[PDB]
């Protein structure tokens, strides 16, 4: 199996070298399931938040991107309530040079960086354009109640 | 002449405006105050849609009207 | 002569395996990029469409 070599790498990788900011590996047996969790972003509503991740990696992995999810909720214009994530690289621009890796980073900048023009939760995306002070708060409230 | 927009969220920000200004330059106000292009702003004033090119006066939006805005988004 | 990486398996390159260079000039495992461009045809690295 190319992907489990490759998530095995991945692995390995993370394993030698791991991030800072994120962690993630299989969950117990299951080398395509991962969990993982990405800080909040220093200077976004997030920060101080350890958001989990769900991974499923498919099984033609990595020619398909991983299923990428927020367990934790979290207030996101780009994230939904069942914690899907609405970023380029996890549908259509999702590349095999792609890892895990730089998937949690991308994750970790839409964090910091939310798209609230291509929304996935446009009433979030609308108060973020609109009232982002608002945006902040709730964010930094669901923060508080649910990644801390 | 005090307008209010109200956005779909509920949010209602008060513009200056004059009954001559154009719909265009109502959004460029709320660029300017909300910074969200005017291509992404839909205006509509008690059931219709504000086109660029018109006046509020053309409209009939007096002091104190509420027009909304909608911004057009992706998916 | 490069301990360079298939950027789609992760592995040395210049292992046994054929290499396939793409127009924009990225190399992969043949078979590895091949899996990819049959599903798209953006090179993985740099997203140039191949055709
Ligand atoms: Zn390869
Ligand atoms: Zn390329």
């Amino acid at each position: 199996s190319m992907a489990l070599k490759r998530i095995h790498k991945e692995l390995n990788d993370l394993a030698r070298d791991p991030p800072a900011q994120s962690s993630a590996g299989p969950v117990g047996d299951d080398m395509f399931h991962w969990q993982a969790t990405i800080m909040g972003p220093n200077d976004s509503p997030y920060q101080g938040g350890v958001f989990f991740l769900t991974i499923h990696f498919p099984t033609d992995y990595p020619f398909k991107p991983p299923k990428v999810a927020f367990t934790t909720r979290i207030y996101h214009p780009n994230i939904n309530s069942n914690g899907s994530i609405k970023l380029d690289i996890l549908r259509s621009q999702w590349s095999p040079a792609l890892t895990i890796s730089k998937v949690l980073l991308s994750i970790s900048s839409l964090l910091s960086d939310p798209n609230p023009d291509d929304p996935l939760v446009p009433e979030i995306a609308r108060i973020y354009k609109t009232d982002r002070e608002k945006y902040n708060r709730i964010a930094r409230e669901w923060t508080q109640k649910y990644a801390m | 002449m005090q307008i209010f927009v109200k956005t779909l969220t509920g949010k209602t920000i008060t513009l200056e405006v004059e009954p001559s200004d154009t719909i265009e330059n109502v959004k460029a106000k709320i660029q300017d105050k909300e910074g969200i292009p005017p291509d992404q702003q839909r205006l509509i004033f008690a059931g219709k849609q504000l086109e660029d090119g018109r006046t509020l006066s053309d409209y009939n939006i007096q002091k104190e009207s509420t027009l909304h805005l909608v911004l057009r988004l992706r998916g | 002569d490069t301990d360079e990486k298939c950027t789609i398996c992760l592995s040395m390159l210049e292992d046994g395996e054929d290499v396939r260079r793409l127009p924009c000039a990225h190399l992969f495992h043949q078979l590895c990029v091949d899996q990819w461009l049959a599903m798209s045809k953006k090179c993985p690295i740099c997203r140039v469409d191949i055709e």
